[PDB]
Order: structure tokens, then sequence, then C-alpha cells
DNA sequence: CTCATAAATTGCAAAATG
RNA sequence: CUAAGAGUAC
DNA sequence: CATTTTGCAATTAGTACTCTTAGCTATGAG
């Protein structure tokens, strides 16, 4: 939803009305700082959400010696060796599709279909 | 089991002054938004800070445990999905040798 | 009620 | 207009239920007036713009050779439908009135939706008229011809007499029925009135057993 | 004899393989749900139903191939005492262990064990025993026979208790 | 052959069986039953070992279903009659503004989910903006009853100090330590609710801890300790007010810890538990 | 009791005497002849007080009869002449 | 089923749509709220094809600034059969003319809802502020609130083949396959009375529910 | 090949009363259980003195 | 110096409103 | 003698 | 006229064996 806070007194800015441009204008709540809004989207809900099953992935993730090797091509290094684990999103309905990192490059490939 | 052993706990402060010196940022400075990719550090449960370098620490606590300076009996993780690292040394732990 | 067969009520 | 379809359908099923508890009760009912149709339904109950209605949908039954015989104590019954969804103190107090200007012991209220409680109350009439409430929604299915429900047969007076007579019992002792059961709804039971139940047994072909209404 | 024992491993070599190409389409997300589950709950019922038809095959191998003069196939023949299920486990394959209805749970951290790979969906890592008695157990088999048998102790307890009450 | 390990009691041999517990200063989030209007429970059973060892059990608690819209979080203090809403606390311990709770509870910005669903407890402490206020509004719900209004901020300051969270520290000037602790649990609490993570297991081996011989004696004798110094303060209290003579010897009672220890030894019941001292069994020696 | 007694000409039980009333018979009949009641049918040595009922039984001699108690209090008097033993 | 539809499987597709209960949740992917100060243009370029079209077919001048966006499913409309009309008619007759209601076509690459709040024609200086909470309040409701097909009560509902004995007409008893439905959940009073299926033979687990509809015996 | 430790020996992982058991990873588990919790019950020599 | 006392079932009456 | 507790058999 | 909401303890396989410990603690006063 990429919210912000005001710089006066680091507190949260809310969406208002205006009506001389009819325009989305957030504001402070308890210092009343004004400033435009960069997009009109004020609330997002995600009732499925895609993202935060590839969570936790770090620069050094190889290091952890209980998630396994893999030798699946690397769409930018075509390289072999990598390191794979299932979704993160440990809802009970989520797919068991796999996700890798090449220790070379650090890109985050699925094994999926319908999406390629 | 056979070989497993049970720790009878050992004063912290050792393991503390180690982590201090070995660059353990104080957790009354940690301002996260300038540090997001930190490992926080637990030691018997107390969170006591946060290190930026978690691979080196580890590979040093792991030796100094590994030469005798650390009592055995405490006990080292390094969550890297979390990112955390808990080191126990208290009384009642379960440990066998490998 | 009771606790068992709060109260009633509470 | 699916709507429509599918509400003129419902009633229809319920005025065939209808049909078959007032026939089932022991009153004169023709089959003919069972069977009915979907279309010659849709057209005597239903006008030309699509719409149902319930005012010239009310009937009245009378009761056959078989049960005057057997029931010398009970006359004509009547079977009302309300329009409206919401039935209000009005209409039921002009339904009540009617039945007993026109000297009905048992007449069937049907409503739509709900009954209020301010006419809940005056539903028991002056004896021995008798108001029964059913829902439409409720009368869409019969439940007496699941294979699951036995046959349920009222008993005289007399025959509960010679029952308790022959198998010495009390009142009590005898396995009781809810005055609230769907069955003793449908049949119109009245507490202390016992029923005969047929049942298909698996260790002897037929089995009766006799509940009496609490 | 040999050519059973060949023919058994084979069994249990092209369960395995099966189980692979399962664990591969499930991978690959071309594996459909079953209607009314979801796509773990098909994945782990199509797992389980082709260990348990890889154990019953082996077994009835094993009690195909067992002459009428051994002396577990005529006390079984008999009805006094054994099944087949019984010459499976001794003979053939011990199968696959199971806790609570489902295969063998991952008490650590998404592992069974500490001697298996994160995420590691193969039979053997979650409780598949493919040694008959006879061959006898891998550690790791042994620990989950372990569990299945305690579950089955747990329940023989909680069972008599609730069926004394229930007959009471 | 003989191995040693057990006590001789009366002349009988008894052996103290490792009583197993769940560990101390672990957090554990667990998912709660639908009916209730908690979903999910984060706690935490401190305890300081070098302290008075005492046990106080912080939970975080996550009221509304999925389908409830108005998801506040409320922490349970302990000696607190409600259960405060923790942005109440937050702005207790010093920090007011709402992005500095938020940075101390959510540690990523990009994640917008653990943002919406903090919103309702921001939302819902918007009406205090100043730690006195904060402070004042704990010792209005404080159970105690017997202090005045401007001390309450003083009492709550007490509460916020040796008994929430007695493990991290029990003096003052570490409000900052506490108030990330409370952040941490929060975190663990949300991500447990948001499915980032699965609930605790409450039976892995690694949360459990064995009380051995050392550490059951250490807290019988605590107690029994204290119940020796507690007799010594009265009778010297006594002898003090009665301007009595004062002796050592008719201070201490050594019949109390001798008794106590070998009647909890004598008998399994540990205290004044049951069974953690049993007759070692010598049929066999590997029995 | 009058009320109660049904009279013989319309009683509607079973003319067999049931495996209870056939084990109560037995018990009395044996346990009266362990106490020296008098014995209606000839001994062909048997000393088992047991078996003494079975014999008696066999050839109907035991003058007992059974008072069937129907649930509403009514009774009925079978005696153990008339009684068949079938099982 | 009805013996006369006993193995018609798309029948007893239908019918399973029927009695299936079916929430918004399921079918919803996403939602959103937008700050579109004009109901005649829309900033967000990729719906804007939709509004050419209804308010080129079509009361705009009291609408609340604030837009209410759903992004639904494809597979959810797939293995359903569910429409953006039937849904858009379901919401429009459950909320009456207070809430307008648009939505894409069906064979559109994405299914969308925009509603908006009507606007009352009395001035108000201080729900303009709260109105967005308010619209929050509403898809609140609008997730789990309103049922678009099925009857309450049936979580889920799965189509298995039996095999019954029925009596031939040559005089022999026959294996005649027949198509079944368990339901899980219970709701016998409104699934019985649905038409097309057997009236007479339903059955249930819950005696409970046999009792208090059927009857004692 | 990612190995960090090795067990000292998988014997290792049964109690005192399950190592006397002779081949117990040729046993039903309950079994092994029975003896385990029968050993305690077994007559030896529990002290030399 | 020695006796006397410090899982799963159930089973609702309030209290508030418009 | 009573009570409490522990272990155990099927 | 119509909802509506809330707070928790007692009772829940049979028998059967063996052994171990403990029974108001300490202080006043006749
Ligand atoms: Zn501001
Ligand atoms: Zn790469």
């Amino acid at each position: 939803t990429t919210f912000r806070f005001c710089r006066d007194c680091n507190n949260m800015l809310y969406p208002r009305e205006d009506k001389e441009n009819n325009r989305l204008l957030f504001e402070c709540r308890t210092c009343s700082y004004v400033e435009e809004a960069g997009s009109p989207l004020v609330y997002r809900h995600e009732l499925i959400t895609n993202i935060g099953e590839t969570a936790g992935v770090v620069q050094d993730i190889g290091s952890d010696p209980t998630l396994p090797r893999s030798d699946r091509e690397c769409p930018k290094c075509h390289s072999r060796e990598n390191v794979f684990f299932q979704s993160q999103q440990r809802r009970k309905d989520t797919s068991m599709v796999l996700f890798f990192v090449c220790l070379s490059c650090s890109h985050i490939f699925t094994s999926d279909q319908k999406n390629k | 089991s056979l070989m497993s052993c049970i720790s009878v706990g050992t004063d912290p402060m050792p393991i503390i002054t180690f982590l201090s010196e070995w660059g353990m940022e104080p957790l009354e400075d940690y301002v996260p938004h300038q540090s997001p990719d930190a490992t926080r550090v637990f030691v018997n449960g107390v969170w006591h800070g946060v290190h930026r370098n978690p691979a080196r620490l580890m590979e040093t606590l792991r030796t100094l445990r590994r030469k005798g300076d650390i009592n055995p009996e405490v006990s080292m993780i390094r969550d890297i999905r979390e990112k955390e690292l808990k080191i126990f040394t208290d009384a009642g732990r379960v440990y066998r040798p490998l | 009620t009771x606790p068992g067969v709060t109260x009633p009520g509470v | 207009d699916q709507e429509n379809e599918r509400n003129i359908s419902r009633l229809w099923r319920a005025f065939r239920t209808v049909k078959e508890m007032v026939k089932d009760r022991g009153y004169f009912i023709t089959q003919e007036e069972v069977e009915l149709p979907l279309e010659d339904f849709k057209a005597k109950y239903c006008d030309s713009m699509g719409r149902p209605q319930r005012k010239m949908m009310s009937f009245q039954a009378n009761p056959t050779e078989e049960s005057i015989s057997k029931f010398p104590d009970m006359g004509s019954l009547w079977v009302e439908f309300c329009d409206e969804p919401s039935v209000g103190v009005k209409t039921m107090k002009t339904f009540v009135i009617h039945i007993q200007e026109k000297n009905f012991q048992t007449g069937i209220f049907v409503y739509q939706n709900n009954i209020t409680p301010s006419a809940m109350k005056l539903v028991p009439s002056i004896p021995p008229a008798t108001i029964e409430t059913f829902n439409e929604a409720a009368l869409v299915v019969n439940i007496t011809h699941h294979e699951l429900v036995p046959k349920h047969i009222r008993l005289s007076s007399d025959e509960k007499r010679e029952l308790l007579k022959r198998y010495r019992l009390k009142e009590s002792q005898l396995p009781r029925i809810q005055r609230a059961d769907p069955v003793a709804l449908y049949l119109g039971l009245k507490r202390g009135e016992v029923v005969k139940i047929i049942r298909k047994s698996e260790t002897s072909g037929r089995y009766a057993s006799y509940r009496i209404c609490m | 004899d040999g050519p059973t024992m060949r023919e058994i491993t084979e069994t249990i070599a092209e369960a395995k393989k099966k189980v692979l190409d399962v664990t591969k389409e499930a991978q690959a997300n071309l594996l459909t749900a079953k209607h009314g589950m979801t796509l773990r709950e098909s994945f782990e019922d199509n797992v389980v139903r082709f260990l348990n038809e890889a154990r019953d095959k082996a077994g009835r191998l094993a009690e195909v191939n067992l002459k009428d003069l051994n002396n577990v196939k005529q006390m079984v023949m008999a009805g006094s005492k054994g099944s087949f299920i019984n010459i499976a486990q001794m003979s053939a394959c011990v199968g696959q262990q199971s806790v609570e209805g489902k295969r063998i749970a991952f008490g650590f951290v998404d592992r069974t064990l500490p001697h298996f790979s994160k995420d590691d969906y193969s039979p053997e890592s979650k409780g598949f025993v493919e040694n008959s008695y006879l061959r006898g157990l891998t550690p790791q088999e042994f620990f989950f026979h372990a569990m299945g048998g305690r579950e089955g102790l747990i329940d023989t307890a909680v069972k008599t208790a609730e069926t004394g009450y229930i007959q009471r | 052959f003989d191995m040693g390990g057990y006590f001789i009691i009366n002349g009988s041999e008894k052996v103290l069986i490792a009583q197993e517990r769940s560990a101390g200063n672990i957090v554990q989030v667990f998912k709660k039953a639908a009916p209730s209007p908690i979903s999910h429970v984060a706690e935490i059973r401190s305890a300081l070992e070098k302290g008075s060892r005492f046990i106080s059990t912080l939970q975080v608690k996550l009221y509304g279903r999925e389908g409830s819209s108005a998801r506040t979080i409320k922490a349970t203090l302990p000696y607190i009659k409600q259960d405060i809403p923790i942005v109440i606390i937050f702005r207790a311990l010093g920090i007011i503004p709402d992005g500095e709770i938020l940075e101390h509870i959510c540690y990523d910005v990009n994640d917008w989910q653990m943002l919406e669903m903090l919103k309702p407890c921001v939302e819902d402490g918007f009406v205090i903006q100043d730690r006195e206020t904060a402070l004042d509004f704990i010792g209005r719900r404080g159970t105690a009853l017997g202090i005045k209004k401007e001390k309450r901020i003083q009492y709550a300051k007490d509460i916020l100090q040796k008994e929430f969270l007695p493990h991290i520290t029990q003096l003052e000037g570490f409000e900052s330590r506490k108030a990330f602790f409370l952040g941490y649990m929060i975190n663990r609490l949300l991500l447990c609710a948001l499915d980032r993570k699965d609930q605790d297991d409450r039976d892995h081996f690694g949360k459990k801890r064995l009380d051995l011989a050392g550490p059951l004696l250490a807290q019988l004798f605590k107690t029994l300790f204290k119940k020796l110094t507690k007799d010594i303060f009265r009778y010297m209290q006594r002898t003090v007010e009665e301007a009595h003579d004062f002796n050592m010897k008719l201070a201490i009672n050594a019949k109390t810890i001798t008794s106590g220890l070998k009647y909890a030894l004598a008998t399994g019941n540990w205290g004044e538990r049951a069974g953690v001292s049993q007759v070692l069994n010598r049929y066999t020696y590997s029995s | 009791l009058k009320e109660k007694a049904i009279p013989k000409d319309q009683r509607a039980t079973t003319p067999y005497m049931t495996k209870y009333e056939r084990a109560r018979i037995l018990g009395t009949r044996a346990l009266q002849i362990s106490m020296n009641a008098p014995v209606f049918v000839d001994l062909e040595g048997e000393t088992d007080p047991l078996r003494i009922a079975m014999k008696e039984l066999a050839e109907k001699k035991i003058p007992l009869v059974i008072r069937r108690y129907l649930p509403d209090g009514s009774f009925e008097d079978w005696s153990v002449e008339e009684l068949i033993v079938d099982l | 089923l009805e013996p006369g539809h006993a193995a018609d499987q798309e029948q007893a597709k239908l019918i399973r749509s029927a009695i299936e209960h079916t929430t918004l949740k399921s079918v919803t992917i996403a939602s959103e709220i937008y700050y579109d100060p004009d109901p005649r243009s829309t900033v967000i370029p990729e719906d804007e094809e939709i509004i050419q079209l209804h308010f080129s077919l079509l009361s705009f001048d009291q609408q609340s600034p604030w837009l209410l966006r759903l992004e639904l499913d494809r597979a959810a409309m797939n293995d359903k059969d569910l429409t953006m009309g039937q849904v858009g008619e379901r919401i429009k007759q459950t909320f009456k003319n207070d809430l307008f209601v648009i939505w894409s076509e069906d064979n559109d690459e994405k299914l969308i809802i925009r509603c908006r709040v009507v606007r009352p024609k009395s001035l108000d200086a201080e729900t303009e502020a709260e109105e967005d909470h308010m619209l929050k309040k509403i898809e609140n409701t609008m997730l789990e609130n309103i049922t678009l097909r099925g009857v309450e009560n049936i979580e889920r509902v799965v189509m298995m083949k039996y095999d019954r004995k029925v009596p031939s007409p040559t005089g022999e008893y026959v294996k005649e396959p027949e198509w079944v439905l368990e339901t899980d959940g219970v709701n016998l009073s409104e699934v019985m009375t649905v038409p097309g299926i057997d009236p007479t033979r339903i059955y249930t687990n819950s005696f409970i529910d046999i009792m208090e509809v059927l009857g004692i015996e | 090949t990612t190995f960090t430790h090795c067990e000292i020996h998988p014997s290792m992982i049964l109690g005192v009363a399950a190592s006397i058991i002779p081949f117990p990873d040729h046993n039903q588990s309950p079994r092994n259980t029975y003896q385990s919790a029968m050993g305690k019950q077994a007559m030896g020599v529990f002290l030399t003195n």
C-alpha cells in the first residue's frame, strides 16, 4: 500500500478529500501536515497473497546446510548448483512448487509451468 | 539416550563480553531502518543486540567453543531464514555428542 | 452457572 | 422472471402436500386434486400477469363417511393461505372470526414467512375451533412419503381404550410422541391421542407400535 | 528365494519411481487437486496409496512364492494366527509408518530428522520402511517405526479407557 | 559397579527423577479455537535465574477472527485487571510517535500487510499521545487501587520495571530494551497470524528443560532458606521489641532446613508436584 | 388380590416353562431336598439335590406354582404340572 | 437424484451448483479502494473500457468519489458456474440503489467489480472524511454476509457414483449405477426442498436433523 | 554432500534398557517397547555387594 | 518441663439499547 | 489402622 | 420490534500387585 508518515511529528498520514481542486490530499491528524498523494490507492487487502512465498532470502542463504541442493538450470547464469526450498507461505492450501536461489547470482526462480 | 547429557548451567557474562568485543551492536541504539538485514542475538532468551555479519560471529563462537574457551555445554543456533542467533547456557538442556 | 452448573451471571 | 417461476413451483408443491395432508387426516379429498399438474395449477391459481393469488386458493374440506363413522365428533375443515409475506393481527383476526362464524372445528393457516408474536396469542380461539399454523417452505416436501417415515394412523377413542385395556397400560407407559413433531403437526394430533405406527421390520415383516401424544 | 526378492525389489523401485514422478508433477504444479481437497492433501493421498499398494504387491509376491510347506503360510491358511500383512512385513516390506493417519510429520523445521535435508518428501524421509523385518531396519526407519508403535500404544490406552466409559 | 548419583534418606536410596518443564524466556505462539475471540496467543514464561525466580506469564493475544475487521492486539500484563492494548504499553515505556512504535514492532516498510494488521492498535491508542497519559491509564487500570493520581505514574513504572519481563532486567533506564522485546513478541505473534510461520510445537524437545537434582534442590532450598531467614527476622524483631538478649544459636533453627530437605526427599512431594523423589529400583542393574 | 389374579380360564401367557422359571424351580426344589423335603419320585441311587430336582421335574412331580407378574401388577398362577418344559 | 435423471451427469452438476454454498471470499482475489474524483472518467486506464460502455449504455452527480475495487479469479469463475452478470445482479439486489455497481464482461482479460456509494442530497460536512471507512465497512460485509448460490450450512459438495440393486423388469436384480451427492455440513430442510433431487430418499448422518425434520420414528 | 556432523553410532539413540535388545531393528517397535519395560523386571545381579 | 492454640457437555440471567 | 504418593501386571 | 453478548468447573476402562511416608511446629505458662 506504500504508506507514509509525517515528517514533522513522526505520525501517520491519512487521506483527505479536497473541494477547491477535488483531489486526494494526505494530511496529519495531530499537526495538520498537508501534502499531495502519489497514488489514489489508499488501502489494499490480499485474499490470496503471492508475495511472501520467497521471504527470508539472504545473500548467504547457501551457507545453510539443511537447505538442499539441486543442479537445475539457472536462467541467469546457466549454472548447475543452487539451493532449493518450498513455498514459505505456510497456508494449508499452497502448492508444493519449489523455489531456487543460485549461489552465484542470487536470482530466485521457481519450478512453475503455467507462469512461464 | 546412552550418550545424552544434561547441561548444568554457566554464567553467561563471558559470552556477552565475547559478543560485545566481536562487534555486537548494542540494542539501545538499534534503529532497524538503517540496519534492516540484521541478525538478532539471543542469550538465554534475553534479546541482547544485533549483528551485521553473523557468519563470522558464528564461526568464531564455534572456534572458541571448540578450543575450550567457551564451555561446550553452551548451545548456539543460527536461524538464517529468520535471521536470528540464539545462545543457550542455562541448565536443563539435553544434548548429545557428535 | 457456577462454574460449573459464571453465576449466573459473570 | 425465474424467481417467479421457482416461487410458483414451490407454491404448487406446497398445495399438493396440503391436499395430501388433508386427505390423510380422514377427509373426503379426491385423488385428481392431489395429482394436479404444474400447468393446470398455473392456469387456475395464477393470474394472467403471472403472479399467483392466494385468496381464491384457500379451500374447504369435509370428512368422508369412514372418518364420520370412526370419529363421530369431527366436522368440516378449512385451509387458508396468506398473501402478504408478514401476517398481521388484522388478517389473523379476520381468519379466526371467519372460522368461528362458519362453524369449523379445525382451520389450517398457511403463512409465507412468519407470524407476528401479537398474532400467536390469539391463535388459540374458543373451543372446539382449533387453528394450526404451517409454513409454505416447510410444506414443499411431504415428509410422510420418506422411506424412513413409517405409516402413522390416528386411533379413535374406542381404539385407544381397547389398546390400554388389552396391554394393561397407563397413559404415561406408552411411547411418547411430542406435540411438536412434524408428523404430529401433519396429522393434527392433540395431546392424549395415540397413533399406530406400522413399520417394515427386518426380523418380522410388519411391526405395530403405538405412540401417545404429549 | 532369490528371484522373488529380486521381483520385490523391482516392485519397490517401480513404486518409488512412480512416487518420484508424482512428486515432480506436484512440484511442477501440473498436478490438479482432487475435488474436495487441497493440492497437498491429494498429493499425500496418492503417495500413501502408491506405497500401500506397493507393500501389498510385494507381500502378495512373497505369499505366492511361499511353498505349501512354509510354516507361516500354514498358520495363515489354517487361520489360527497371522494374516497376509504379517507375511508382507516379515518377508517383503514393512511398509509405510503412519501417525494420526498421515505420514511421519516434520517434527524438526520442515524435516523429520536432522539426517534429511529440508523439504524432502521422499518416501524414506517420511517413515516408509522398505526393509522387511528379516532384512532389518535402517536407523531412520527404526525410529519411524518406533513412532508408529508409540502411536499404537497410546491409541490402545486411550481406546480402552473410552470404551470402558461408553460400556458403563 | 555401583554408579552413585542418588541420595540416602533414612537408609533408603532415593533418586530424583528429571522433571520435564517448558523452558523459560522463550516466546511461543499458538493458534486458538474459532469460537474464542482470540485467534492467536503469543506468550513468554519469563523468569530470571539470578533474581527472585518468580514466574510472570506475559501473553500477547490477537482478538478478532479472520472475518472480524476490528483486530486489536491486547497484552496481559501481570497485576493488571485488563488486557491493555500494546500501543498503550509502548507509549508508557517512552515511545510516543506512531512511526517509532511501528519500527519497534515491524522491521520492514514494504511489509504493508503487517502494517495493515497493526493499524487497529494505533488507531485505538490514538486517544493517548503522551507517556505520562499512558502511564496514568495503566495506573488507573492498576489492580492495587491504593495509589494517588499523581503517583500512579510511579507505580506504573514499578509494574513496568520489576514485573514486566523480569528476565530482561530489574533496574531502570532499560525501558527501550523491554519495548524492543515487546515489539519482538508482537512481531512473532503477527508472523504466526499472517500464516508466514507455523505455530510452535509444544512437544519440541528443545523447548523443554529437565530439572535434575541440581535445580530441584536449588529451588527447594531457596524456599526453605527463605523460611529460615524470615524466622530469623521475626525472632530478631521480637527480641529487640522486648529488649531481651540476642543470641545466634537461639535464632537459627537447623531443624527447618534439615526437616524440609529430608521430607521433600523422603516423600515424592517437592514442597513445604509429587513423585519427584522415588525409591531407587534395585531389582536389576539395568533397572 | 381378586382384581389382580387373572382367572385360570383366560391366562394369556406362554404355557412353556421359561429358562428362568426352570432355573428357579430347580434351585428351590434342590434347596428343599437339601433341607430334607419329602421326595415324590423313586430314587435310582441319585444323591445330588440338583439332579433330584431334575428327576422330579422330568415327570412333573414338583408341588409348586409360578406366579408370573404382568407389568401392571396382575399375576397368573401356572402350576408346574401344567407347564411344558421344552428347552 | 430424481430417478428420471439418475445417470444425467450434467443435471447432477446442475444440482451440485444449485446446493453448493458460494461466497465472494472464495472468488475475490483482492480488494482495494481508490480516489476517483468524477464517476465519468477513471484514473485507471485498464478498466476504462468498462465505463465507456456502461456510461454509454445509461444519477451520476450524487455518488461518492471513493470507489471500491474487487479483483476476482478466473479459475473460481471456471470450476463454479458463476459469471460476472450473476454476481453483479446479486450485489445490486442485496444493496438496493444505495451502491452503484459495475463489472467487466466475462470474456474480458481481468474481472473487476467497481462500487460507488450514492451521496444523499443533504450536505454532510463530516461524512466526507470518514466516507472511506464506511466503504471499508461495506466491503467487509460484502465478503461474507451475502451468498451467490447454494443453500446455507453447505461447506462443500462431492459427487459419487454408487451402484444399487434395482429390480429389473425381466425379474432379476441389476447393479444399476447412480449419481449420489455427499455434502459436508447439514441443511436437510433447505436441501430436501431443492427441486431436481429425490425428496423421499434423502438421508443424513446427523440423526438430530432427521428427528427434527422427519420425525421421532 | 553438505553434512555438518556425524552420528558417533546410530545404536546410541537407544536407551539403557533398549541397548540390551539383540537386533532391535529386526523387531516390531511395540515389542521393543515391551522388552525395554520388561528388562527392568528382569532378574539378575543388581550389585556385587 | 509438657499441654493448648495460631475432549466435551452443560448450564443463562442479566443489562443494555435504539 | 487410615490417608497420600510412587512403581507395576493383564 | 429486534437482537445480542457474556463468562468455566465437574466428570469421565476394569481389576490386581508391591513399597514408602506420615500424621498442626513453635511458643506461652502453670
Ligand atoms: Zn504531523
Ligand atoms: Zn545464477
